[PDB]
RNA sequence: AAAUUGAAGAGUUUGAUCAUGGCUCAGAUUGAACGCUGGCGGCAGGCCUAACACAUGCAAGUCGAACGGUAACAGGAAGAAGCUUGCUUCUUUGCUGACGAGUGGCGGACGGGUGAGUAAUGUCUGGGAAACUGCCUGAUGGAGGGGGAUAACUACUGGAAACGGUAGCUAAUACCGCAUAACGUCGCAAGACCAAAGAGGGGGACCUUCGGGCCUCUUGCCAUCGGAUGUGCCCAGAUGGGAUUAGCUAGUAGGUGGGGUAACGGCUCACCUAGGCGACGAUCCCUAGCUGGUCUGAGAGGAUGACCAGCCACACUGGAACUGAGACACGGUCCAGACUCCUACGGGAGGCAGCAGUGGGGAAUAUUGCACAAUGGGCGCAAGCCUGAUGCAGCCAUGCCGCGUGUAUGAAGAAGGCCUUCGGGUUGUAAAGUACUUUCAGCGGGGAGGAAGGGAGUAAAGUUAAUACCUUUGCUCAUUGACGUUACCCGCAGAAGAAGCACCGGCUAACUCCGUGCCAGCAGCCGCGGUAAUACGGAGGGUGCAAGCGUUAAUCGGAAUUACUG
């Protein structure tokens, strides 16, 4: 049910950095980004249609760590939804407890903040969730146990979420190490090199 | 739920003997004098209730061991309503199995014998079953009515042809026309059973003045035999005060107990004479189930580690299950025979060898055929299962919380075999499941299959034996099958050399055709040359045949060596060179020198001297010294030779090598020519070259 | 007769008893008249775990219905609470 | 049968199967008595079979033989029948 | 406020093109099966075939508060004394706690199963009048007086069994008259006629033949009118295919009268009329349980009737009726047929399309499990008892959902493997190492909820002659859980025990090497394989999925390729 390869083979097939790592280090001088795994990487192919929507699905899905059952699941809400369906399809996302607990920064990986949204560590109002995929309501509390408020992951993935950039619709606070979600976030508050038409797209063959 | 029948009023007894000695009208008697059954029904007229079987009821023998109980108070009500589970075995060499697995749990025995033909081939080996399990037995000589009885005469030659220590509690009062009834020796009084009614009246009477005489000299042969047991009865017979009944009969169990003495009786089952006396010894004598307690020495670990059962309710549980039959209703059926503790139908258990779980369906106590059920069985009574999924026989069953394991004996390893197929042959996996059910009940019978036949070959411990496999296979199972000769293996191999035989394939006819020519030299090889008797070299050089169809040829003896120009038979020991050839540019491939290379492998074979391999087999057979060269003779008559005899104290042992289509079916024979007391063993040795007959009968059956 | 009981829907271990009218001859999750209210033993504290619609249950009493050991026992709780 | 109580019903069913009988038997006697001094042509037997026969109806309509509706029908014919005469 | 916001194509005829036209594929979906692989949990599902045949156990009993009664064990009295005067043993007493068998009442017509039959004595929708309706309710009234039997039982007795046969005795809320009769039935009318059954709890003085009467309370009985529920009946419309099925029908179509039904009616009979249906498809043939729904499709449509729920039909096959409020009755009866079983050979017994289970059939579908704790059902005043309904558990990756098999760091870009135009590239931060974590599994501890009730004591109110008995309402007491070692929570250990399947020529995301050489073989279509094969087999690499992955089968879609939309 989880991906437990090489992760940078993801990022250099998707030719982007999918932030499948911390970063204390640069991107570039761990793995060749503009080169595809495998020996014919380095011989850049001509996609097609097809292929530059499968690759945009499979690069979304790899940034969220999903996989394929959960996110045509999340493809079926989001068009059962009203409104746009790419838009609400990224707030499904982004309203993951682990991309929550990454974004407010109690992870420095998206995949360790599953493992620590995966071994009660992360309250929701006051009650332990163990699921990354629970959805996170507006105005709700996530907030750390105080049974690993003492340790050394949760700190240091601190440091460098305040060495990037702060989310508009997310509080947080390093002092009771807690936070508040505030809203669902709209198109223009997330990453705008996801061309989430495209996955729409890919879901209507 | 308390104890019916207190352990120590429980007989677990049992016939064995040689064929028609009299066990199954015994038990018949039994059944009718202890009120079982309301009438006498003969075994040759297929009414024995013991034989409930099919091909029982009409062949007239006993194929399998039947058990029932019944409750015997004495002749005169001496005690209580003792419980007997008796059990019917059968006599016959084929269905050894049959006594050995209901010897494995016997408590007590009883030796039934012929008056007029006292110890027969069978009742040696009953014997020598019996003193495997040191089961303590008692002896029964039947048919005192028969021409020529002599009951003396057989107390001598069970002491004699079977080294053991017999003393008589009866002698009989007449012989085939006189004899009325017994007289008893730790009585001194004749019982005349009444002719009118089936002997149920038995008249307490005098003894005659001759039968005084000889009552009297073997009375005393009685008590030297009690007095042997303790030295305080030793110093009780010198010291000249008679002795109380109550010590005999307490000295004499002493001694059956412990395999000393055999206590002989007499009497005469078809006349229904002589049945009450014997039940009364088997009370008076036999042990019960409190008396040697059962030694596991196994404690399940892994580490072998000796542990015990007493027999006792408050015991742990612990049974041992002693046989497997079959039903169309419910699967298969387990006997078992509990040593210790209670359980109760529904109550989970232990296979401890097999190490699973295994809950009872339900418990029934066993009829002849025909099933009580009931609620749960005690410590020293028979009873089946139903609901066991993978019970064999000699597993015990225990409770878990105390995992045991017992002996586990061992089977007698089946001596002959055929080969058989349905009739119709659509009926192929219904006889392989069949066959395979019926092995699970039997474990002296094996089903197996020989890939190299592509045939189904069942073993057993005699013609009868597989006789009674085929019968029961046609009539419970639907599937009728006829049986034949196994087919023996054969190999074939080549002389004289022959050498450049070219074999050419061409079929050019325009557009795309394919040719082939090879010249080869095929010469026979020595078998130590290589591990398979197969070497080709690459004689071609410089061109001619080209490297990448070089292997092609090579390919094309190997499919002609799997199958014999000669018959089918697979060749053997041959070395192919290839010295010249011919190739086309354009038509040339792979299949085409297959086909070139099989033209002139043919072609060589016939040129060459092909003969058949037989295959021998060692063959060690053991037999009494009286009747040995008879066996060599045969030997000699099932065309082999011999490497040798040896004469051991037990009995001659020759040893040979006999070809397999002449081993077929020597367990019927060599049982014939020594009153069916030898055995034999086979063990594939060499190939070797058969004569001219067999070779050229084996060539006309497989080419047409 | 007619009668008030309660049908056992829900989930394994996790029951609810719609309290519907029917002839007693029919199932218990059967053929049904009227549901006149649904009944939860498995409440959260903070939500509602029952309730009756007392006016159609009363019609039918007047009727001649008959209600059963847990349904009365629930109108008694609703009337008593309530 | 195999239920307890279904032996008990079958000879149960026989016994009232005997009595029904015995009393249906003799009230359709009755009723064939009035149908035959109808067609025979007299208006005062049929009368006084018709007297004889109404209480014998209405008890069989009252413990339960027939029903109500049945034993009026057989009235209303039958008094229908003599003002035809 | 919200309740539908929805529609993709590609390959293949030709030298090449356009068009037409079929074929094929990409998508969903399933009671699936098979191949490989397989950690956990939740929920759901699980003989689609032989309505093939069935061993065994269980699936419908209950009521002593209807009755005569004791056969079994638990008490109480006469009671010799086990006797050790308390040590309570051996005989009677139905004397009571009860209660085998029997009569009687109620229920067995419900629940459960199956889809054989049925193209309509069916179903669905909408209507109607000519009816019945136990248990449950509203109202008005009665419940008087007798009798004859008979089971059980007693004695004899036939039977291997199944079961009886005789001769006597007895009871009732069993049965049968009589009394009474209206707001009931019949008759416009005067009139005629029709019913019942008692049983328990307690009591103050009376009273008594000593049994009781008597008073009060509860419950049952009968009659009529209703209500509710259930059921029967009728009409209209709709509900498969076939015209290579075009005429069908004489109780047939209608009328009269009799009979019959609970009820109208050719429902039945006698007579009379000669009609009735049919291209708006009668008749005949084949197939089929119907529906809510389910799947697909943008929709219109197409396909389907697994689970759940409603109706119908069926209960070895054929036929029939009885009892009953209700059946022409799954675990009732009778007859006939086939089959099976028992037997002492004279006779008997049975119907798993109930739950389990077996054989057989098949590609294939599970346990001879636990408990009535809860929800219902039957009986009983109640306690309670019965419940294979049900609640659960066991088996199966069968489906859906969730989670895990680690996380961060980590270049000497280690070794090995693969490629190499020999420079190197790739596997690859992948590994090793460093640090951190402990979900799930393992171990140990704690621990809800499903429990409402019911039983004993109480207090009050109602009741009445009574501060009894009963009913209701509050209090107290000790209790009721199959699941179950429950969910859940805590804590110890260590990355620790947890990844495979298919694919890589185009369709269609993913490419090289080696071997093979129109051979082995692959394949859904085009097609590939004759020596440099990205298509075959192996390896490396990659892609897509993931405790699943592929294949097959099956429905719809794409197919505007039956086009109503079009
Ligand atoms: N004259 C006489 N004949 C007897 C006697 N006992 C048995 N027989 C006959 O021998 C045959 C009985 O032998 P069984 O006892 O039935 O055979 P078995 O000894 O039971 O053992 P298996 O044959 O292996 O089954 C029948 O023919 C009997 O009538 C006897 O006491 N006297
Ligand atoms: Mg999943
Ligand atoms: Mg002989
Ligand atoms: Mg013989
Ligand atoms: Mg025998
Ligand atoms: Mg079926
Ligand atoms: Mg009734
Ligand atoms: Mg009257
Ligand atoms: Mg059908
Ligand atoms: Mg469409
Ligand atoms: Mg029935
Ligand atoms: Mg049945
Ligand atoms: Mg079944
Ligand atoms: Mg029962
Ligand atoms: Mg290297
Ligand atoms: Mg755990
Ligand atoms: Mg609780
Ligand atoms: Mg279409």
């Amino acid at each position: 049910a989880r991906y437990l390869g090489p992760k940078l083979k993801l990022s250099r097939r998707e030719g982007t950095d999918l932030f499948l790592k911390s970063g204390v280090r640069a991107i570039d001088t761990k793995c060749k980004i503009e080169q595809a795994p495998g020996q014919h990487g380095a011989r850049k192919p001509r996609l097609s249609d097809y292929g530059v929507q499968l690759r945009e699905k499979q690069k979304v899905r790899r940034i969220y760590g999903v996989l394929e059952r959960q996110f045509r699941n999340y493809y079926k809400e989001a068009a059962r939804l009203k409104g746009n369906t790419g838009e609400n399809l990224l707030a499904l996302l982004e309203g993951r407890l682990d991309n929550v607990v990454y974004r407010m920064g109690f992870g420095a990986t998206r995949a360790e903040a599953r493992q620590l949204v995966s071994h009660k560590a992360i309250m929701v109002n006051g009650r332990v969730v163990n699921i990354a995929s629970y959805q996170v309501s507006p105005n709700d509390v996530v907030s750390i146990r105080e049974k690993a408020k003492k340790q050394s992951r949760v700190k240091a993935a601190l440091e460098l979420a305040e060495q990037r950039e702060k989310p508009t619709w997310l509080e947080v606070d390093a002092g009771k190490m807690e936070g508040t979600f505030k809203r669902k976030p709209e198109r223009s508050d997330l990453s705008a090199d996801i061309n989430e038409h495209l996955i729409v797209e890919l879901y209507s063959k | 739920s308390a104890r019916t029948t207190p352990i120590a009023r429980y007989r677990n007894i049992g016939i064995s003997a040689h064929i028609d000695a009299g066990k199954t009208t015994t038990t018949e008697r039994i059944l009718f004098y202890t009120g079982v059954n309301h009438k006498i029904g003969e075994v040759h007229d297929g009414a024995a209730t013991m034989d409930w079987m099919e091909q029982e009821q009409e062949r007239g023998i006993t194929i399998t061991s039947a058990a029932t109980t019944a409750f015997w108070s004495g002749m005169a009500k001496q005690y209580e309503p003792h419980r007997i589970n008796i059990i019917d075995t059968p006599g016959h060499v084929d269905f050894t199995i049959e006594v050995e697995r209901s010897m494995r749990v016997l408590d007590g025995a009883v030796m039934v014998y012929c008056a007029v033909g006292g110890v027969q081939p069978q009742s040696e080996t009953v014997w020598r079953q019996a003193n495997k399990y040191k089961v303590p037995r008692i002896a029964f000589v039947n048919k005192m009515d028969r021409m020529g009885a002599n009951f003396l005469k057989v107390v001598n030659q069970i002491k004699t042809r079977l080294g053991a220590n017999p003393v008589p509690l009866q002698l009989a009062i007449g012989a085939e026309e006189h004899f009325t009834g017994v007289v008893d020796l730790v009585k001194m009084k004749a019982i005349n059973w009444n002719d009118a009614d089936q002997g149920v009246t038995f008249e307490y009477e005098d003894i005659p003045a001759d039968m005084v005489e000889l009552a009297n000299e073997w009375h005393q042969n009685l008590i030297e035999s009690a007095a042997e047991a303790s030295e305080e009865l030793m110093e009780k017979y010198l010291g000249g005060e008679e002795l109380t009944e109550a010590e005999i009969k307490g000295a004499l169990r002493q001694r059956v107990l412990n395999n000393e003495i055999i206590l002989v009786t007499c009497g005469s089952a078809f006349k229904n004479k002589g049945v009450q006396a014997m039940l009364d010894a088997v009370i008076d004598y036999l042990p019960s189930p409190v008396d040697v307690p059962a030694i596991n020495g196994i404690l399940d670990d892994g580490k072998d580690t000796p542990a015990e059962r007493h027999a006792s309710d408050d015991e742990p549980f612990s049974a041992l299950a002693f046989k497997i039959a079959t039903d169309p209703f419910v699967g298969n059926l387990t006997f078992f025979r509990v040593y210790s503790g209670v359980v109760n139908s529904g109550d989970t258990v232990l296979n401890s060898v097999k190490a699973a779980r295994e809950r009872f369906g339900r418990i029934v106590q066993m009829h002849a055929n025909k099933r009580e059920e009931i609620k749960e069985v005690r410590a020293g009574d028979i009873a089946a299962a139903i609901g066991l999924k993978d019970v064999t026989t000699g597993d015990t069953l225990c409770d878990p919380d105390a995992p045991i394991i017992l002996e586990r004996m061992e089977f007698p390893e089946p001596v002959i075999s055929i080969a058989v197929e349905p009739k119709t042959k659509a009926d192929q996996e219904k006889m392989g499941l069949a066959l395979g059910r019926l092995a699970k009940e039997d474990p002296s019978f094996r089903v197996w299959t020989d890939e190299e036949s592509n045939q189904t070959i069942i073993a057993g411990m005699g013609e009868l034996h597989l006789d009674i496999i085929v019968d029961r296979m046609k009539r419970e199972f639907n599937v009728e099958a006829n049986v034949g000769k196994p087919q023996v293996a054969y190999r074939e191999t080549i002389r004289q050399k022959v050498t450049d035989v070219e074999g050419k394939h061409a079929k050019q006819s325009g557009g795309r055709g394919q040719y082939g020519h090879v010249v080869i030299d095929m010469y026979p090889l020595e078998p130590g040359s290589n591990p398979k008797g197969y070497e080709f070299i690459n004689d071609i050089k410089g061109g001619v045949i080209p490297g990448e169809y070089i292997p092609a040829v090579d390919k094309g003896i190997q499919e002609q060596l799997k199958a014999g120009p000669l018959a089918g038979y697979p060749v053997v020991d041959m070395g192919i060179r290839l010295h010249f050839g011919s190739y086309h540019d354009v038509d040339s491939s792979e299949l085409a020198f297959k086909l070139a290379a099989s033209i002139a492998f043919k072609e060589g074979f016939k040129k060459a001297k092909p003969v058949l391999l037989e295959p021998i087999m060692k063959v060690e057979v053991e037999t009494p010294e009286e009747n040995t060269g008879d066996v060599i003779g045969d030997l000699s008559r099932r065309r082999g030779m011999l490497k040798g005899q040896e004469s051991e104290v037990t009995g001659v042992k020759i040893h040979a090598e006999v070809p397999l289509s002449e081993m077929f079916g020597y367990a019927t024979q060599l049982r014939s020519l020594t009153k069916g007391r030898a055995s034999y063993t086979m063990e594939f040795l060499k190939y070797d070259e058969a004569p001219s007959n067999v070779a050229q009968a084996v060539i006309e059956a497989r080419g047409k | 007769m007619v009668t008030i009981r309660l049908a056992r829907h829900g989930a394994k271990k996790r029951p609810f008893y719609q309290v519907v009218v029917a002839d007693s001859r029919n199932a218990r999750n059967g053929r049904f008249i009227e549901r006149v209210g649904f009944f939860n033993p498995i409440a959260s504290e903070k939500e509602e775990g029952t309730r009756l619609d007392l006016d159609r249950i009363a019609h039918w009493v007047g009727q001649g219905a008959t209600i059963s050991d847990r349904v009365a026992a629930l109108i008694k709780e609703v009337n008593k609470a309530a | 049968a195999n239920i307890k109580s279904a032996k008990k019903r079958a000879i149960q069913s026989e016994k009232a199967r005997k009595h029904n009988a015995s009393r249906r038997s003799m009230m359709r006697t009755f009723i064939k008595k009035v149908y035959a001094a109808i067609e025979a042509g007299d208006k005062a037997a049929a009368q006084k079979a018709f007297n004889e026969m109404q209480p014998i109806v209405d008890r069989q309509a009252a413990k339960g033989l027939i029903h109500k509706n049945k034993a009026a029908r057989h009235k209303a014919n039958l008094t229908a029948q003599i003002n035809k005469l």
